């Protein structure tokens, strides 16, 4: 069924299964026209498929050109995303391919239901998980691919950078999802954060800065002072 | 006008006969039911006295043989057989009108309401959905599931009614999944009319049966039925005028018909309000949406 936080340790079995985010696939600024009326522009967008396990994250950049000339988009990017999604499991060897698909929207089940009809063994599935993978355009690198594509594209990056190497599937899933979380809460002193010091730098082949075990926990602990802050801030508490 | 006697009636019982229904005392002299409209089928329904649970009852067509209903004490229900002994038939049922022991089927010289609600039933249909070859009459009860209900357990007492799945690989052509899902025109006219059905009275012959079982039986797997018969048409963007047109007319004689005390269980609020307010079709059913407002303006 449903995913929470009674099931959180399945996240990190050895079954294989898949995030899906839509929340960045259709892209729009709103702007005045000339008349005194107002339209959209659409910028590039992305669908963020991630494996908690693994940190594989397949960004699937969706080009503004394939929105040229359709209607009811915000309908259509549900049904794009789960074409998408569809396409990458057919894609995959057997053995790579997922036991389950988990949506973090409801609007996405019966659009990725309605694809994967020839998948009947791989079960879609909404979380109760607040997730803050809308965030994913707050790293400087995704945002750089995404906005730079020309084409539809698809780019591979392991959202763990080599964290895997030090500690286990649930404490890199639990470290990202706090990092997203400060970047979608305050994304300016969220990468203060991440860069204040010159010295930890972010290697050319990672997303994140190379800190240290230490560093990791002042990292957290200052992402952690943050959402509370802006907690407070939010709530006059 | 045929006639169905009754050997007698032994537990107290109300009968039901088409549209109509009347009770009968244990042990009083009872009959049979002459004046029977030649040109249509029939339901003959019953529920006992003692023990409401299972209202069950028999579809006939007079015209496809002389039919009797015999209480079975073993089996402990009222049953429909056939009497091939044409001239013991007749001489049975004159001695019963003569001595005035059936009940005439009450029909108003004005009222088509059992043509409007039975338009489009065969009984060669009715017995493709419920499958007893033996018999001319088909027997139906209010527990009876469907094959759909049963892939979701004895397969000889199933409703065999078409089964219809939104999410079905059979409702969604490889690449046009958004197409098909949001508008079922190619499930509708491809797969179910010129494929299954063939034609669009076979269709609506199977949507009225799967009501009247619905009503008369208050079986779950035919109400079950009719709804995703409505819902398939209404979420069609691409549906033949003379259907919208009939299927209006259809849909509101059943839910004038409807007992107003059932309502709560044969109506399904999500498809109704649905098809007549969300739907491609929300403004093709000019007096389905009008009694429905009139009648159950609560469902909506
Ligand atoms: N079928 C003709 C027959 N005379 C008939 C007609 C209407 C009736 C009725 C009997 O009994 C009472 C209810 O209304
Ligand atoms: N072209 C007339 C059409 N057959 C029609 C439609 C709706 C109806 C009806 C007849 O009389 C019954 C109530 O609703």
């Amino acid at each position: 069924g449903a995913m929470n936080s009674s099931n959180y340790a399945e996240l990190f079995n050895n079954d294989i299964k898949l995030f899906v985010d839509d929340t960045n696939v259709y892209r729009v600024t709103v702007h005045k026209t000339f008349e005194g009326n107002v339209a959209t522009k659409a910028i590039n967008g992305c669908i963020f498929t991630l494996n908690p396990k693994t940190g594989h994250l397949f960004l699937k950049i969706i080009h503004t050109s394939v929105w040229a000339g359709q209607k009811r988009l915000s309908q259509l990017a549900k049904w794009k995303t789960a074409e998408e999604v569809s396409a990458l499991v057919r894609s995959l060897p057997k053995e790579e391919q997922p036991k389950q698909i988990i949506v973090t929207r409801k609007a996405m089940l019966d659009p990725l239901e309605v694809h994967m009809l020839d998948f009947p063994n791989i079960a879609i599935r909404p979380t109760e998980l607040r997730l803050p993978f809308s965030a994913a355009m707050s790293i400087d690198k995704l945002s750089d691919v995404v906005m730079k594509a020309t084409e539809p594209q698809m780019v591979l990056f392991n959202i763990y950078d080599d964290w895997l190497d030090r500690i286990s599937s649930y404490t890199a899933f639990s470290r990202l999802t706090l990092l997203l979380r400060a970047l979608k809460t305050n994304e300016e002193s969220a990468k203060m954060i991440l860069l204040s010091d010159p010295t930890i730098t972010i290697k050319s082949y990672h997303l994140w800065p190379s800190f240290t075990d230490e560093q990791w926990i002042t990292i957290e602990s200052q992402m952690r002072d943050l959402i509370l802050t802006e907690y407070g801030r939010k709530y006059n508490v | 006008m045929n006639t169905v006697p009754f050997t007698s009636a032994p537990i107290e019982v109300t009968i039901g006969i088409d549209q109509y229904s009347f009770n009968v005392k244990e042990n009083q002299p009872f009959h049979g039911i002459k004046d029977i409209p030649i040109g249509h089928v029939h339901v003959i329904h019953f529920q006992h006295a003692d023990n409401s649970s299972m209202r069950y009852g028999y579809w006939f067509d007079c015209r496809m043989g002389n039919f009797y209903i015999q209480y079975d004490p073993k089996d402990g229900l009222y049953k429909m057989m056939e009497e091939r002994d044409g001239a013991k038939f007749e001489n049975i049922v004159h001695n019963f009108k003569e001595r005035q022991m059936m009940v005439s089927y009450p029909k108003i010289d004005e009222d088509d309401t059992w043509y409007n609600l039975t338009e489009f039933v065969q009984m060669d249909k009715i017995r493709k959905i419920v499958r007893k070859d033996e018999n001319q009459f088909s027997y139906v009860d209010s527990s009876m599931t469907t094959v759909q209900e049963n892939e979701l357990s004895d397969p000889a007492h199933s409703l065999n009614y078409t089964v219809i799945n939104f999410k079905s690989r059979e409702a969604i052509r490889p690449g046009h999944e958004m197409e098909d899902f949001l508008d079922k025109s190619y499930y509708l006219n491809t797969v179910m009319l010129q494929g299954i059905f063939k034609n669009s009275s076979n269709y609506f012959g199977e949507l009225q049966f799967a009501f009247l079982n619905a009503m008369f039986f208050g079986n779950y797997g035919s109400s079950l039925q009719w709804h995703a018969m409505i819902e398939l048409i209404c979420s069609s963007a691409t549906v033949p005028k003379h259907m919208l047109d009939k299927l209006d007319e259809i849909l509101y004689y059943q839910i004038k018909t409807l007992p107003e005390q059932y309502s709560d269980i044969l109506l399904n609020e999500r498809v109704w309000n649905i098809c007549l307010y969300s739907s491609f079709q929300k403004n093709s059913l000019h007096n389905t949406e009008k009694i429905m407002e009139n009648k159950y303006p609560e469902l909506l």
